[PDB]
Formats: C-alpha cells, sequence, structure tokens
RNA sequence: CAGAAUGAAUCAUCGAAUCUUUGAACGCACAUUGCGCCUUUGGGUUCUACCAAAGGCAUGCCUGUUUGAGUGUCAUU
RNA sequence: AUUGGAUAUGCCAUAUAAAGCGCUUUCGAAGAGUCGAGUUGCAGCUCUAAAUGGGUGGUCAUCUAA
RNA sequence: UUGACCUCAAAUCAGGUAGGACUACGCGCUGAUAAGCGCAGGAAAAGAAAAUAACCAUGAUUCCCUCAGUAACGUGAAGCGGGAAAAGCUCAAAUUUGAAAUCUGGCAACAUUUCUUUUGUUGUCCGAGUUGUAAUUUCAA
C-alpha cells in the first residue's frame, strides 16, 4: 500500500502544514522570514501528493516538524490575548489601563532566532547584504503605517554604525556609481561584502510592495545590523551601540554624529577634498573616510563639515554642477565620476577628465571583471 | 568495587565501566554451559553485585542532580515529592490546620488560658 | 441545530407566549435610547476607582506620611456612583439614593423585582436600563445589577436635576398602565 | 439588603410571580440534563443562607427527581454527590415543582481547593472524616431523616451485662 | 519602591539593540554614461531620475528567499 | 559442598534507589497471541527508505488559561 | 538526631490600632413546599402558614426548629 | 464593520481530584437481628436544647450503675439521683459606602524543612468578587 511513506512522507502540502502547526496564512508567513525556510520541489510531485495531480507546494516534514519547539510562536498567541486584552479595556473606557498594557506590550527576542540558523559570523558576515541593503532602503522614505517610526531611527542608526564602523576600518574596497545609486563593495572580516545605496530622491510610495511583509522582513534585518554593530564594535574595540550626538543627527552629520568611541585603504588620504551643494554628500563623505580623505562639504550640504567652501586647505573641491563660480585655488572643480573611479582604480584618478564641464567617462562595474 | 571511589569520577566514566563489566558477565554464563571451575560461581555472584552498584551510583547521580536543578521551584515532578502515604499528602498542613479567624485571634490575645494555683 | 440552540430560540419565545404578571411585565418596557446616553454621560464622572490606581493613589500617600506629612486633615469627603445590591437596597430605605438604575436583564428576576416596587413608595425616582452590563461597565465590572447617585457634587446638582426630570417624564410618567396590567401572550 | 425581601418574596410560592417563574423555569430546567452546573444559584439567599458563599469552590448543581421510598431531598444530595466524587455536600434546597419532578440545587465544597484549605470557616470540611457525608446520613436532611434530634418524641439492652463481682 | 521610583525603574528599560555578543547579480557595468549599449544614457548626475522600480525589485527577491522555491 | 580468605555476615538497622507482565488498571482488544497514534532522540555511510530507544495518548469532576459558537442581551454619528 | 509546650533573654513589630465593663433621652435584623392538617407503606401523595409568633409540657412554666 | 456581557462548548492546555483493598468496632439503605448495597476514622456517631421538670428547680453530647423488670401496652422505657469526662462555639438575617478593607492563580525574589522530597512570606500581573469576598454579631445576646 502507497501512501504512507516514499516521498509522501517526508513531502508534505502548504495546507498539511497549516494543520500540523495550527496556524493561519497570516500567522504561517509571519514566522517563516525570521526563521529559514523555503518551499522544496519533489523530483516526482505525483508520488509525492499521494496520486493526485493539482500544483500543489511541498515541505520538507524534518523542518515543518522542528518549527513545533519555537517559543516565539508562543509570543504571536500572547499577541492575539494582548490585543483582546486591550480592546476589552478600550472597549469599556478605562483610558488607563489601556495605557498601562501597551508599555509592557509582550515583545519577544530576536537572540535565539539568529542562533541556529547563521552559526558563523564569517557566514553571517556572507549573509549581511540583503539585510544591509534593506537597511539602507527604508532610511530614507517617508513614514508609512505598517513600517516603523521608531524603527525608521533604528534604520538610521544601524546604517550609520554600519558606515562608521566601515570607516573607521577602511573595509570598503570598490564602489561604483551606477544608474540605480552608489554600490558599495567592502570586505569585513575576510568575508568580501557588497552593499547597493540609492540616491536621496523625492521617493513616493509603491502601493505594491507588502509592507506588512516588508516590516516582518525589516525586523528579521534589524537584529543582523545590530548583532554585526554588536560583533563589529567589539573587534574594533568601540562601543556597541556607539554614542550618537542628537545635535549632530539634528544638523544632519551623519557618521560624525555616531561617535565611534572606543569602549588601497590610502588612495585619497593624502587629499582633503572639500563638496558644495550639489551631489550626495553622504556617500562622498563615506568614500573619503573609507579612503582615508578629509571631507568637506558646503553647510548646505549639511553642518559638521570639517572644510568649508572658502577653505583653501580643499584638495580637490569636486563640484557636481559644471559651473563653479567660486572654484578656488589648489581645489580645482572635479565631478563625482572621476572620485568613482579613483575608488574603482584604486588610486589617485585625474581631475581633467571628469572636471567640472568637463566629460565625465564611462562607468563600468567595480565588481565586473 | 569500593563505592565511595565510584562516586570521585563523572558520569561518563563510570559510563564506560558498565558495559565492559557487563561483557565479563556475559561472557561468564557462556562458561556455565561450558563448564569449569566453582570460584567463577563465585565470581558469577560478585559481577552481579558488581553491576548492581554501578547502577545503584549512575541513577543516584542522576536524581541528585535532578534535586539541585529543581530548587526553588513551586512545582516538581511527582518522583521527587513525598511517598509517605496517600492519606497523608492529601491532608491538612499545620499552617492551614492553625489557621484561625480575626475572631478567634481577638479572643485568645485578650483573653488566653492562663497558669493559676489554688491552696490546700 | 446544536443541542442547546434549539433551546436559546424557545426560551425567547416562551417569555413571550406566556402570561407575564404585573410585577415582571415592567422588566421589558425599558427606558429609551437617548435618555439612557445622558445618564450613564453624568455617571461616568462619577465612577468607582479603579482598583489599580486607588492603590497608585495610596503609595502617593503613604510615602508622606513615612516623611512626616499627611493630607487626612485636609481629605474632603469622596463621591462616586454606589452600586452593589444589598448596598442599594438600604440606600433606598434610608432615603438616601436619589436615582435608582435596575438592570433589565437579571437572571433570577427575583432579585430586582421589588426594587420598582420599593421605588414607588419611598418616593426615589427610578427607572430600568438595558444591559446590565452597561451598568457593569461603569463601576468597573463584569454585571452589575443595580446602581445609585445618592450625591453628585455641586457642580453637577443643578444636570442631575434636570436629568431625573427626563426619567420620571419617560419612564415614570408614562409606562404607568403597562406595570399596571399583564404582559406577554403575544 | 435584598435577602431580607428575597426570604418573604420566597414563602409566596403559589402567588403569581412565584408561579410564573415556577412554569418558566421548569421549561427550562427539564430541557437540560438531569444533572446539570448551574453558575449561579437560582437562590441566592436561601444558598447564602445554608452556608454558599460565592467564592472559588463553592459549587452548585441542581437535579430533578421523579415524584411518588428514601426522601426526594436526600437523593439529590447522594445522586449529585455520585455525579461529583470530589466536590464535599453542604446542603440542598427546593428550587421548583411540578406534577411530575421536584427540582433541587446543592451545594458542594472543593476540599482540595487552596481557597477552602485556607479558610477557618469550612475548613471543617478538609478533614477525612467527612467523606461521602450523604452516604452515611450526615447533613441537613439526612440528619432529620433518620430522627436525630433533642426530644422526647426522636444491643444496648439486648446483651447481658455479666460483671466481675456479682 | 515608591512613586517616584514606580516612575524612573521604567526609564532604564526598553533599550534592547545587541547588547551581547552572539558570535562568542551583480552590475552589469551600468551607469549615467555607459558606451557599451546605446537602458538610457544619462548626461548629469542631477539630470538622472529617480529609478521606482527598486521598491519592487528589492521585495521580490525578498519575497523569493521565503514563498518562491529552491 | 566447593568457595575466597583476612569490611567477612542467608547479619542487623535502614532515611537514598531498583521494582518484570498483570491487577481500581488507565492509548485499543483480548485470557494467551496483537493492534495502534503523537513528540523527541539514536542507529546502521542517507529522517526520499527502515528499525530501535525514550517520553506521552483512560474516564468523570474542580479551579484557572487559550480558542471559539449562539436570528442569547445590548452599545457604537 | 528529630520533636513538645513552656522560662529567661536578643532583634523585630507598627499601635493613627484592637479588646473587657460600666453608662445608656437610640436601636436590636433571627433560617418555608419547611411547620401544620388530611391521608397510603419516619417516609409517599393532596393541600399549605404565622410573628410575642412557633414547639413541647402543667391561664402558667420552659425552649427558640426548618 | 467592531465591542462588551450571558450561556454553551473544545483542548494529550496549567494544576488538582474519584474509584480499589481491609470492614473487629462506626453510620446509613432496604431487609427474611442474619444475608445483600453503600460510606468513614483511630475511633466514629452524638453535641452545646424548638431539653426536662412542676422543684428551694435542673442545664450540650457520650458512657457506666441505678431508676427497673418499674411505669405504659410477652414486650418494655424515660425524668431524678450517683459516677467517668467536661470546651465551647461558627454563619444567614443591619450599609465597609469616608472608598472590595477579601481571595485563588502566573511570574520573580526571600526563606523554610521530618524533607534538596516540606511549608510559607513579600513584590508583581491577570483573574474571582458588588447576583457580596473581609471587619462586626449569633439571642448567653
Amino acid at each position: 500500500q502507497k501512501g504512507k511513506a516514499g516521498a509522501a512522507r517526508i513531502y508534505i502540502t502548504r495546507n498539511q502544514a497549516l494543520k500540523k502547526l495550527q496556524l493561519t496564512l497570516a500567522d504561517f508567513r509571519r514566522i517563516c522570514i525570521l526563521k529559514g525556510v523555503y518551499p522544496r520541489e519533489p523530483k516526482n510531485k505525483k508520488k509525492a501528493n499521494k496520486g493526485s495531480t493539482a500544483p500543489v507546494t511541498f515541505y520538507y516534514t524534518k523542518d515543518i516538524q522542528y518549527l513545533l519547539h519555537e517559543p516565539i510562536v508562543q509570543k504571536f498567541r500572547e499577541y492575539k490575548v494582548f490585543a483582546r486584552k486591550l480592546s476589552k479595556a478600550l472597549g469599556k473606557g478605562e483610558l488607563e489601563t489601556a495605557k498601562r498594557l501597551e508599555a509592557r506590550k509582550p515583545t519577544y527576542s530576536l537572540d535565539h532566532i539568529i542562533k541556529e540558523r547563521y552559526p558563523t559570523f564569517h557566514d553571517a558576515l556572507k549573509d549581511i547584504d540583503d539585510a544591509l541593503s534593506m537597511l539602507f532602503l527604508f532610511s530614507t522614505m517617508p513614514v508609512t503605517d505598517k513600517i516603523g517610526a521608531a524603527t525608521v531611527a533604528n534604520c538610521e542608526r544601524l546604517c550609520a554604525e554600519f558606515q562608521h564602523y566601515v570607516i573607521r576600518s577602511n573595509s570598503l574596497r570598490k564602489a561604483f556609481l551606477s544608474i540605480k545609486g552608489i554600490y558599495y563593495q567592502a570586505e569585513i572580516f575576510g568575508e568580501q561584502i557588497t552593499w547597493i545605496v540609492p540616491y536621496k530622491f523625492a521617493q513616493s510610495v509603491p502601493t505594491d510592495v507588502d509592507f506588512r511583509i516588508m516590516h516582518t522582513f525589516l525586523e528579521f534585518y534589524q537584529a543582523l545590523m545590530g548583532f554585526v554593530n554588536f560583533k563589529l564594535y567589539n573587534t574594533l574595540g568601540l562601543r556597541y551601540p556607539p554614542k550618537i550626538d542628537v545635535a549632530k543627527s539634528e544638523s544632519a552629520a551623519g557618521l560624525a554624529a555616531y561617535e565611534l568611541e572606543e569602549s588601497n585603504t590610502s588612495l585619497f588620504s593624502n587629499f582633503t577634498f572639500f563638496l558644495s551643494r550639489e551631489v550626495p554628500r553622504f556617500s562622498l563623505e563615506f568614500v573619503i573616510r573609507a579612503f582615508g580623505g578629509k571631507v568637506g562639504w558646503d553647510p548646505i550640504l549639511g553642518s559638521g563639515s570639517p572644510f568649508s567652501e572658502s577653505d583653501p586647505v580643499i584638495t580637490h573641491h569636486i563640484c557636481d554642477r559644471p559651473h563653479i563660480s567660486q572654484k578656488y585655488e589648489g581645489r580645482i572643480y572635479i565631478q563625482p565620476q572621476w572620485v568613482y573611479d579613483s575608488i574603482n582604480k584604486g588610486i589617485l584618478e585625474r581631475t581633467d577628465l571628469y572636471a567640472c564641464g568637463a566629460t565625465l567617462p564611462p562607468h563600468l562595474s567595480p565588481f565586473v571583471k | 568495587l569500593k563505592t565511595f571511589e565510584l562516586r570521585k569520577q563523572s558520569q561518563e566514566n563510570l559510563a564506560e565501566q558498565l558495559q565492559e563489566l557487563r561483557q565479563e558477565l556475559a561472557s561468564l554464563r557462556v562458561q556455565k554451559i561450558a563448564g569449569g571451575s566453582g570460584s567463577k560461581l563465585s565470581k558469577i555472584k560478585t559481577t552481579r553485585k558488581d553491576i548492581a552498584r554501578i547502577l545503584t551510583v549512575i541513577n543516584e547521580s542522576n536524581r541528585l542532580a535532578a534535586r539541585e536543578a529543581y530548587k526553588n521551584k513551586k512545582y516538581i515532578p511527582l518522583d521527587l515529592r513525598q511517598k509517605k502515604t496517600r492519606a497523608i499528602r492529601r491532608a491538612l498542613t499545620p499552617y492551614e490546620q492553625s489557621r484561625k479567624t480575626l475572631k478567634q485571634i481577638k479572643k485568645e490575645r485578650y483573653f488566653p488560658l492562663r497558669k493559676y494555683a489554688l491552696k490546700a | 441545530w446544536p443541542e442547546y440552540i434549539r433551546l436559546q430560540r424557545r426560551r425567547k419565545i416562551l417569555n413571550l407566549r406566556l402570561k407575564v404578571p404585573p410585577a415582571i411585565a415592567q422588566f421589558q418596557k425599558t427606558l429609551d435610547k437617548n435618555t439612557a446616553t445622558q445618564v450613564f454621560k453624568l455617571l461616568n464622572k462619577y465612577r468607582p476607582e479603579t482598583a489599580a490606581e486607588k492603590k497608585q493613589r495610596l503609595v502617593a500617600e503613604a510615602e508622606a506620611v513615612a516623611n512626616g506629612k499627611s493630607a487626612q486633615d485636609v481629605s474632603k469627603k469622596p463621591y462616586n456612583v454606589k452600586y452593589g445590591l444589598n448596598h442599594v437596597v438600604a440606600l433606598i430605605e434610608a432615603k438616601k439614593a436619589k436615582l435608582v438604575l435596575i438592570a433589565s436583564d437579571v437572571d433570577p428576576i427575583e432579585l430586582v423585582v421589588f426594587l420598582p416596587a420599593l421605588c414607588k413608595k419611598m418616593g426615589v425616582p427610578y427607572a430600568i436600563v438595558k444591559n446590565k452590563a452597561r451598568l457593569g461597565t461603569v463601576i468597573h465590572q463584569k454585571t452589575a445589577a443595580v446602581l445609585a447617585v445618592t450625591e453628585v457634587r455641586e457642580e453637577d446638582k443643578n444636570e442631575l436635576a434636570s436629568i431625573v426630570s427626563a426619567v420620571d417624564a419617560n419612564f415614570s410618567a408614562k409606562y404607568d398602565e403597562s406595570r399596571r396590567k399583564w404582559g406577554g401572550g403575544i | 439588603g435584598a435577602y431580607k425581601y428575597l426570604e418573604e418574596l420566597a414563602k409566596k410560592k403559589q402567588s403569581d410571580v412565584n408561579l410564573f417563574l415556577s412554569r418558566v423555569r421548569a421549561w427550562e430546567y427539564r430541557q437540560m440534563n438531569v444533572i446539570h452546573r448551574a453558575s449561579r444559584p437560582s437562590r441566592p439567599d436561601k444558598a447564602r443562607r445554608l452556608g454558599y458563599k460565592a467564592k472559588q469552590g463553592y459549587v452548585i448543581y441542581r437535579i430533578r427527581v421523579r415524584r411518588g421510598q428514601r426522601s426526594a431531598r436526600c437523593t439529590a444530595e447522594e445522586r449529585v454527590g455520585r455525579y461529583c466524587s470530589n466536590l464535599r455536600v453542604l446542603n440542598s434546597y427546593w428550587v421548583n415543582q411540578d406534577a411530575t419532578y421536584k427540582f433541587f440545587e446543592v451545594i458542594l465544597v472543593d476540599p482540595s481547593h487552596k481557597a477552602i484549605r485556607r479558610d477557618p470557616r469550612i475548613n471543617w470540611i478538609v478533614n477525612p472524616v467527612h467523606k461521602h457525608r450523604e452516604s452515611r446520613g450526615l447533613t441537613s436532611i439526612g440528619k432529620k431523616s433518620r430522627g436525630i434530634g433533642k426530644g422526647h418524641r426522636f444491643l444496648r439492652h439486648n446483651t447481658l451485662s455479666l460483671r466481675r463481682y456479682r | 519602591l515608591t512613586s517616584e521610583q514606580r516612575a524612573e525603574r521604567e526609564r532604564e528599560s526598553q533599550s534592547n539593540y545587541a547588547d551581547h555578543d552572539l558570535w562568542a547579480p551583480p552590475s552589469h557595468e551600468e551607469s549615467y554614461n555607459p558606451p557599451e549599449e546605446y537602458p538610457k544614457k544619462y548626461k548629469s548626475l542631477r539630470v538622472v531620475p529617480a529609478y521606482s522600480n527598486l521598491i519592487k525589485e528589492k521585495f521580490e527577491r525578498c519575497l523569493d528567499l521565503y514563498l518562491a522555491p529552491r
């Protein structure tokens, strides 16, 4: 008698995984982003689906039963109880118990779910690209209903800490200014990691990406950004998390706000470059700090600039605007295409090639070979 | 084997000491159907008793490590409870036995049975 | 149908098809929607303090005493609505209550069946409102049976003299013959 | 309180109010089980007077009995006490009847509940001598049945007493 | 703990961001002025618009790891 | 009797443990002999197979927790 | 070695409290299909109370059930 | 759409609980006391008067002697008196209303033990409870 073992034993359906775990669709999709499980296709799906021929998603039983002992599943159901205690409080007009329970809103911990799925920190370094990219993704858009306004500050703090620690360790090696934005390819603790960052533009809601699924996926990426910061700052001797200057944050100093206090990397180190209010100086200062160069900026570009527009210490006062009426002597106005090529070629690129009012060359991919 | 110096080594060291003590006994019953000396039937006796010492030892290194595990706990399993008598486990405790109202607390701090005497 | 639902619609209808005595007949004619939204608006100032935040003011009262300060000498007599069946029967017999509120769904109906007769005799203006649980929400309870205002402060006395006049004029002034005839048998 | 009014009302058992609730509740009590748990006592005054405090551990049951030869109230104490093997019986009173069934309720107390056991007004029933009181005729109506009272109304000779010196 | 202590011992908490250590395709040479093919060619970085498909692309890649098989 | 000898003792006491299958007998049926289900672990170079081990699966009732159902009672500008 | 009620003594306690008895220009709540009568083998069935009332005994004495 | 509340369910949910054996002695059930049925403890039943008495009054219950083979109708008491032992009381019914003052449970600390096996205290969060949990009172008042 078939229908007891073979493929149909280890392989089981999506609906059956709802029956054997006692969850719903929105409950099942909620947890398998934090915990890594993806559908697995049999080599023969008719035998595995107990003779039927419908198109049906399939799962190992060794992971769907490994899901049973997870105490985070208890936190979700004990989040169901809370809102049916808060609505009991809010629905009976008692405002004060409605305030007293939201502070003790039950929150699970993301410690033991990052323990088992990423064993090695180097393996965690290998899978830190998409999480950091997502950390750099939602950190510049407006506040969304399903997205967390407080988590937006976490997205701002985690990416800056990733920017400050990499700049302190000079981990960034390759950088390309592609059509999408500035793709930064770094290498920390041996693992070479590439992260793509877009330009700060007037974005709009796409009305098609599930922000509910995004808020869950961002929460899975919020732990890895901090845990790596807990590891990288300990590796570099800095504070995890580093002390952040709110006054410099209110003045938009970037990595200068998050003070990294201790608890060819010199391609442009001998070049104190300044900037006007014509380009994305946030990544420009990150590229300069990763390459050892002193980064200046205009007051409109942001406060905390070590070098001003009138400062004669500007080695290469790069201006994205081709018309630089205040181009100082010794601060020749160049374009970011030369600096991007300088980050690509690893040497001091020709500022006369990609100058302000000069032809920018074709920027190839730094990761390409 | 002297049971006081069995407890001076960890649990796993009692572990590999367990089977070859059996493999001696497992081999020693083969000689009974083979036929041998009479002093090994004394060795039959003292290998079972030596089997029956380490098993006493290892079991008391599990339960005594469980008791240190279940300190301070409101609930402990059944096998570590009292086994006195069913009528003793399910009867009142002297706390609840000696619980009084507030009325019989007042009536025995202003009016207790004092000690007195007479004179014959 | 399940084993219990076919009872749950039938005891709904046997209260209708039978002869309701005039004592019980008044327990279905009930204060309306409108005038039962201002009574609970006046009461929602005089709720009893929630047991969690009575303690909150008690730790703030007992911390200054542990230093030497006090507030018992300047503590004015408190206010709230008065609830509980046995405390409100004695608040009517002593002519202390001024507005008695009777739930319309007390399960053993004998618990409140003497109250519209006691309120008629002692001269305490009364009304029968819906949903015992609605009273329960007022006083932080699951199911209340009755409430009573016995003393509002000088702030709402002028409001209370008006809202009672809505209670007599709609419940007591009306409903005067349906309480004097049998009900049910529909 | 309300229990004064609810005692004198519960005596006028045949009057129009006490008869209307009799017909109504006998209907609901009859479609329910022969023994089914209450959630509140139907007579919350008689229950309060016979011993029932409204705390955890006090369980109200109610049971119909066929009319028409042990006293019916006594069997309502026994049949509920055989349906609940843990609960200790306190009392059992009359709540309703009709031409074919008498309805009673019973007050039952959990002896294992650590709220009865911590309370010195009901702690006499945790003791093991009170095991199945309704069996031994040791309760409110099992005492009245067997003529245990005070009054001329309600082997000690059949053995010869042969002393040592006689 | 008194009434002020009811307040200030709630305030050192709720700061939980990794306070202990748990560990004890590429670009196709596409840019503003890519001359390999003639997407589009952008003369100036300020003239380059915003590629709005990145939100739908990154979400699709995120949803592929959890819903699409592998 | 042999037996080892030199903490012996079919010793005494006894507070920690062991207690086979049954039996109120309790995962199901029986008188043997079986039939199963759930979770965990291990095994033999596969948890696509197989086996084993370990922990659970009687009923009634009580207290509490979670999930619900009710053309059962109502409120929601 | 476990355990008893004590004696003395040390530290705690929280007492803004609780209790005995005078004194009352004041009040004083008391258990129901039970009691009770009729009637079949203390039970069954029919009926069904009251507040100086109700019970049992010689107008009195004595008690306070459900 | 939503939210309370009532009722009813479901859970290998959390913690508990009931059977069965002995039955000399105890208490009930029917019963030709015998047999059968049920139910407990080291004792149990009984118990602080809806009791006697007709006195100059006695004073919960139990048991022995006596009353006594007596009254009353072959059956067969009881009051009084004499002993042993003596311990009394707890609720319902009155509003804590100037404040549900009450309690189970979950978690965490502190102890503590016939005992790492026992038994609690304190803090905290639900929950029970105004259809009434504590204080007060039981007619002797």
